[PDB]
């Protein structure tokens, strides 16, 4: 079976501007390969071709694009799932973040939207523990759906106040560590957290479009965190 | 700050709803809308104090509002800041309007 | 100076486990520390590990560092250095706390202390009843490990230079290292970091096999970077098999399912580790474990179906609840790569290249280790070694399951702190020349100038079915003799291999050329080692010299790379606390 | 300078983003609307004639649209805005699924104002 794919191109040495540009594959018929799979068999045959990737088990965060207008993950994305007769796959990078070469965007505005919530255990260090903090299995649960994010960049790249606003709202990713932290029972600083989280502009930019909670590869939810935050905020601000 | 506004959107978002079904109210069955009837429910104290206020909420509920739709596409601060201008002085003049209407009755 | 020269106190190549962990001690102990990485730093190789972190905590039951130093050596089968294999299972205890006080978001039990699983190769009073001392975070241990290491160096404010591409080091006239020269993949500059510690901790090369559960990234980059530059490397003949790889795919399911209750069958629904480990069963050494299911197969009695041949990993009578709060990851990797809900079918598997026991000799410290023309060891000046590149070694011939996630904390965290003592007893290393960093070009050069040569991904293709053929889970002396010509010839064709993207920004194609190098030299050290031991130990089996030797072979095996010849360096039996263990026979 | 993926015909949105995108719309036409309401009101109310002068503006057939048109963004302001709340004060669900199935009640009940609405003008 022929695979019809249309993906974009941009090398700043070459390209006045972006194009895309139409690549054929050869598959086999009773076999259903990933995106990532007819990605690397593309770069043999056209080696110009340059995208991330690493784990190619939907884990590391790498390969996160634009396909057939919805973000996603190229290594846990089957063909099947994106293969239309008479319509070319469309490959693209990810939205409103600056493009490197190819497929490949500079990461930098997530990364430094994360860090701008200070994601890292802050504990005062009273009353510390004898061995590990104790922490009961309640108190663990609270973390699921949080601490599982990989950094894909898949939600906030797919979040139009993200795209308007990449410098001063933190977009789901980072509303979703900030909360990681704010309801670890073993930080001690979440009332000095919730003090940065004051402004027009951090978290209340979000306006539960949940484009967020579609797209993350890894079924977590954003839009839900983002809630939560709030409901701290009012508790403490209003 | 974001939580001031977040909570002014809904304060005045629940008036200007009670303001809503007050005037859809009327409206769905006042029947035959004479002249008469009409100044007769603009007359009443109840009907210009509710409007009054609801032209108030809409002041403080438009301008946030407006002012988030600025702050995502109109990045250049000068035809910002005079977008805004507009605006405030548009949501200032309605309420205005509002009292020499209701005066005048 | 052509190049740029970025200067460091240290230069640390790898952000996985073992160089966040270092980087972060090496600042804290006051010292300047660049921090590279050819891909942001969690998306290292150790965002992948599942399982969790074998430490005798003592939460699930009472523990005792010496019983996880007996498993180890044991699992090592002897060829473990005893004194290192101490020093990890004693400092274990506090490195794994510190992480807990990180923030890392372990699993929790009632009483709200870390949850620990059973795993492979763990017992009660030396030798006992089955032991729980795998700590997790469910299965995704790799993951939260690598986010907290980010973490904290974000917090300490770490200079880290993110998709940077190490060429080589760069060694001065007297032989020291003194940094390395790298490729800034976004913009194509090339750079000499010139620093007094040059700290590899690049990780594995699982890629070098044509299935596997690495990265793709896993390119063995530090252990080409040590030949080229003359360092030995060892052990390289000892590669773990992971026993339970996805089969048709290579991604990895956790031996936590075997800890948690699951259970390998075959095509007749015999539980058949209970015959090949009467004792440990399903939680026997990861390399009895492989042989175990690769003879099921050689038999016949292995199941088929569009995955190709391989057991059943049966997990369904742990029920959903536990499935989805111990094991979600793998349930996600199931539906995903198997087209298998483990809730209701069990797992098609298959032993799947997974971890290097070998790479380059370190001490404790993380200086990387040389030999003279004597055999005598020889400290390299200016260049550690921390992590899956390093060879302490901990590991012997076949690692314990959550040992690797251990050893990354634990002796990145002893670089760190042993950094100063090193530096000073190394003395004032001299200035690198213009000619020593160019040297460090060749290389580079090389593909950058090649355009009319061979196809690398033919060269790629043919390595890796090489390696799979001839240096896998069983191997025989003729196979491995014509592998290792066959290795020759293809490294001939490297030397003429084409670079066909020449562009400056983010060209993904002259990094997989310059790492197919890396994948070569570490096929064929692999290949060479392999051929030399001339028995069977841990995970290297040969049906020509099938038995353990002890009187000739209790030793670790050392390639030369001036002479590309092997040699021998000593097993340390003389840990500091407790009598050596003694070998034995070692069955599961 | 470097080149942004930022074109929207190459981007699939999901019905709450496009709920989403139509409350902000919404809300734009119902600042201007009030100051056309608020004109007609002024009218209305200034003198009998005034009335009657009002009463035959509405009796335009294009003044019956843009009064259907102000009334349906008033509408979806409302119902809209109301959902939001709902999110807000916890008696909606914010899974994605709780999402769209509110976001298509919205247009449901909107719809069904609009058509009210256009009784009321018609
Ligand atoms: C493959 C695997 C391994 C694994 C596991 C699951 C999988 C799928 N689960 C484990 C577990 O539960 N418990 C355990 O003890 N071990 C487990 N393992 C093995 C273990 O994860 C790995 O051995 C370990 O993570 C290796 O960590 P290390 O810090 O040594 O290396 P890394 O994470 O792979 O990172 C390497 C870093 O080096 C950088 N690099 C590589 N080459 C270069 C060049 N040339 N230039 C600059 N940087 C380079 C990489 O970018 C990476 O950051
Ligand atoms: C009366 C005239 C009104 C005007 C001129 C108006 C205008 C606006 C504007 C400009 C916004 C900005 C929304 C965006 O861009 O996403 C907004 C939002 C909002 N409106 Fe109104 N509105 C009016 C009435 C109402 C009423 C009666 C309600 C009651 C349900 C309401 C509920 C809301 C809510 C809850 C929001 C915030 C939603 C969010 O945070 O995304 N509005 N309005
Ligand atoms: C930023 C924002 C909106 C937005 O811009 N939505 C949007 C714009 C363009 C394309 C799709 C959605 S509508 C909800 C309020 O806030
Ligand atoms: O089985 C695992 O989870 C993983 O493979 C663990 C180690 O230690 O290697
Ligand atoms: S929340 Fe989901 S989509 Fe967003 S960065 Fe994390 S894993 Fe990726
Ligand atoms: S994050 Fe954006 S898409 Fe998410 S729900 Fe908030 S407006
Ligand atoms: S390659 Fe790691 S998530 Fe896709
Ligand atoms: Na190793």
């Amino acid at each position: 079976m022929r695979l019809e794919f249309s993906i974009y191109r941009y090398n700043p040495d070459v390209d006045d501007a972006p194009r895309m540009q139409d690549y054929t594959l050869e598959a086999d018929e009773g076999r259903d390969m990933m995106l990532l799979d007819a990605l690397i068999q593309l770069k043999e045959k056209d080696p110009s071709l340059s995208f991330r990737r690493s784990c190619r088990e939907g884990v590391c965060g790498s390969d996160g694009l634009n396909m057939n207008g919805k973000n996603g993950l190229a290594c846990i994305t089957p063909i099947s799932a994106l293969n239309q007769p008479g319509k070319k796959i469309v490959i693209r990078p990810l939205p409103g973040l600056p493009v490197i070469r190819d497929l490949v965007v500079d990461m930098g505005q997530f990364y430094a939207q994360y860090e701008k919530i200070k994601p890292y255990l802050l504990n005062n260090g009273q009353n510390p523990p004898a061995r590990e903090h104790l922490q009961m299995p309640e108190q663990r649960e609270k973390l699921d759906g949080l601490y599982e994010c990989i950094l894909c960049a898949c939600c906030s790249t797919s979040c139009p106040s993200f795209w308007w606003n990449p410098d001063k709202f933190i977009g789901p990713a980072g509303l979703l560590a900030a909360y990681r932290f704010l309801i670890d029972s073993r930080d001690t600083e979440t009332d000095s957290r919730l003090d940065g989280l004051s402004d027009a502009f951090s978290v209340f930019r979000c306006h539960s479009i949940m484009n967020c909670v579609s797209v993350c590869p890894k079924g977590l939810n954003p839009t839900r965190a983002i809630g939560h935050i709030k409901s701290m905020l009012l508790q403490r601000n209003a | 700050n974001g939580v001031h506004d977040f909570i002014l959107v809904r304060a005045t978002a629940i008036v200007l709803t009670l303001y809503i079904i007050y005037m859809v109210g009327f409206f769905a069955t006042s029947g035959e809308l004479t002249y008469e009837v009409w100044i007769g429910f603009f007359a009443s104290a109840f009907t210009k104090v509710f409007t009054l206020l609801a032209l108030f909420s809409i002041l403080i509920h438009a301008w946030i509002g407006m002012w988030q739709v600025l702050t995502d596409y109109v990045k250049p601060l000068a035809l910002r800041l005079m977008l805004q201008l507009v605006i405030v002085v548009a949501l200032v003049v309605y309420v205005i309007y509002g009292f020499v209407v209701v005066w005048g009755v | 100076m052509k190049l740029p020269v970025r200067e460091f106190d240290a230069v640390v190549i790898g952000a996985g486990g073992a160089g966040m962990r270092a980087a972060l001690q090496i600042s804290q102990s006051g010292q300047t520390c660049a921090l590279l990485s050819k891909v942001f730093p969690t998306r290292s190789h150790t965002v992948s590990a599942q399982g969790g972190i074998t430490v005798a905590l003592g939460n699930t039951h009472e523990d005792n560092w010496e019983w996880h130093m007996y498993d180890t050596v044991k699992g090592s089968d002897y060829i473990g250095d005893q004194d290192a294999i101490e020093y990890m299972c004693k400092t274990g205890p506090e490195a794994i706390l510190e992480l807990e006080h990180m923030g890392l978001p372990f699993s929790r039990l009632d009483d709200g202390r870390i949850y620990q699983r059973p795993f492979g190769g763990q017992s009660k009073n030396f030798g006992g009843e089955q032991a729980a001392r795998t700590a997790a975070a469910a299965d995704r241990t790799g993951h939260a490990l690598l986010h907290t290491l980010y973490q904290q160096n974000l917090k300490n404010h770490t200079t880290i230079f993110s998709e940077w591409y190490a060429l080589d080091l760069v060694k001065n006239q007297d032989g020291a290292v003194v940094g390395c020269t790298a490729l800034c993949i976004e913009t194509g500059e090339v750079v000499y970091f010139k620093a007094r510690a040059t700290v590899l901790a690049t990780g594995g090369a699982g890629r070098i096999y044509q299935s596997t559960t690495n990265a793709h990234i896993n390119t063995g980059d530090g252990v080409g970077m040590a030949i080229r530059a003359g360092v030995p490397v060892q052990d390289m003949e000892m590669w773990q098999f992971h026993p339970t790889g996805i089969a048709g795919a290579g991604v990895l399911v956790t031996e936590g399912c075997r800890g948690e209750g699951g259970y390998l069958l075959n095509k007749h629904g015999e539980r058949f580790m209970e015959r090949y480990a009467p004792n440990a069963k399903d939680l026997a050494g990861r390399d009895v474990v492989a042989r175990s299911i690769m003879i099921e197969i050689r038999e016949g009695r292995g199941c088929d179906g569009p995955w190709g041949p391989h057991a059943k990993l049966k997990l369904d009578h742990l029920g959903k609840e536990v499935l989805e709060s111990r094991l979600p990851g793998i349930l996600e990797l199931s539906r995903t790569f198997a087209h298998v809900d483990p809730v209701k079918e069990p797992i098609p598997v298959i032993p799947t290249c997974h971890y290097m026991m070998g790479g380059i000799p370190t001490k404790v410290t993380g200086q990387a280790l040389t030999v003279n023309e004597k055999g005598e060891d020889v400290v390299v000046p200016g260049l550690f070694a921390v992590g899956e590149i390093a060879c302490v070694s901990v590991h012997g011939a076949n690692r314990l399951g959550g040992n690797s996630l251990l050893d990354l904390v634990v002796f990145g965290r002893a670089a760190g702190l042993h950094l100063q003592e090193s530096i000073a007893e190394q003395g004032a290393l001299r200035d690198a020349s213009e000619s020593d960093v160019e040297a460090s070009l060749d290389r580079l050069n090389r593909w950058n100038n090649n355009r009319n040569g061979e196809d690398p991904v033919a060269i790629r293709k043919a390595l890796q079915e090489c390696m799979q053929h001839n240096f896998s889970v069983f191997r025989e002396g003729d196979a491995m003799a014509k592998g290792l010509e066959q290795l020759k010839v293809i490294r001939e064709r490297l030397k003429n291999a084409r670079l066909d993207d020449t562009s400056s920004e983010f060209n993904t194609q002259r990094v997989e050329c310059l790492e197919l190098d890396n994948l070569m030299e570490t096929a064929y050290a692999t290949a060479v080692s392999a051929n030399f031991r001339t028995e069977s130990r841990g995970a290297h089996s040969r049906f020509d010299f099938p038995d353990r030797d002890d009187e000739n072979w209790l030793c670790h095996s050392l390639y030369l790379p001036e002479s590309e010849s092997m040699t021998r360096r000593s097993v340390n039996m003389e840990p500091k606390l407790r009598p050596a263990f003694p070998p034995k026979i070692r069955t599961y | 300078q470097r080149p942004v993926n930022l074109d929207l015909q190459t981007i699939r949105f999901p019905i709450t983003a496009i709920a989403s995108i139509l409350h902000r719309v919404s809300g734009v036409i119902t600042f201007v609307a009030v100051g056309i309401l608020l004109w007609l009101l002024g009218t209305s109310l200034s003198s009998p004639e005034g009335f009657e002068q009002a009463s035959a503006i509405m009796g335009s057939f294009f003044v019956k649209f843009i009064m259907w048109g102000i009334l349906t963004a008033l509408a979806y302001m409302v119902v809209v805005g109301i959902r939001h709340m709902m999110m807000d004060f916890g008696y909606l669900e914010e899974t994605f699924e709780a999402g769209k199935r509110s976001a298509k009640i919205s247009f449901v009940i909107t719809v069904v104002l609009s058509l009210l609405a256009g009784v009321l003008v018609w």
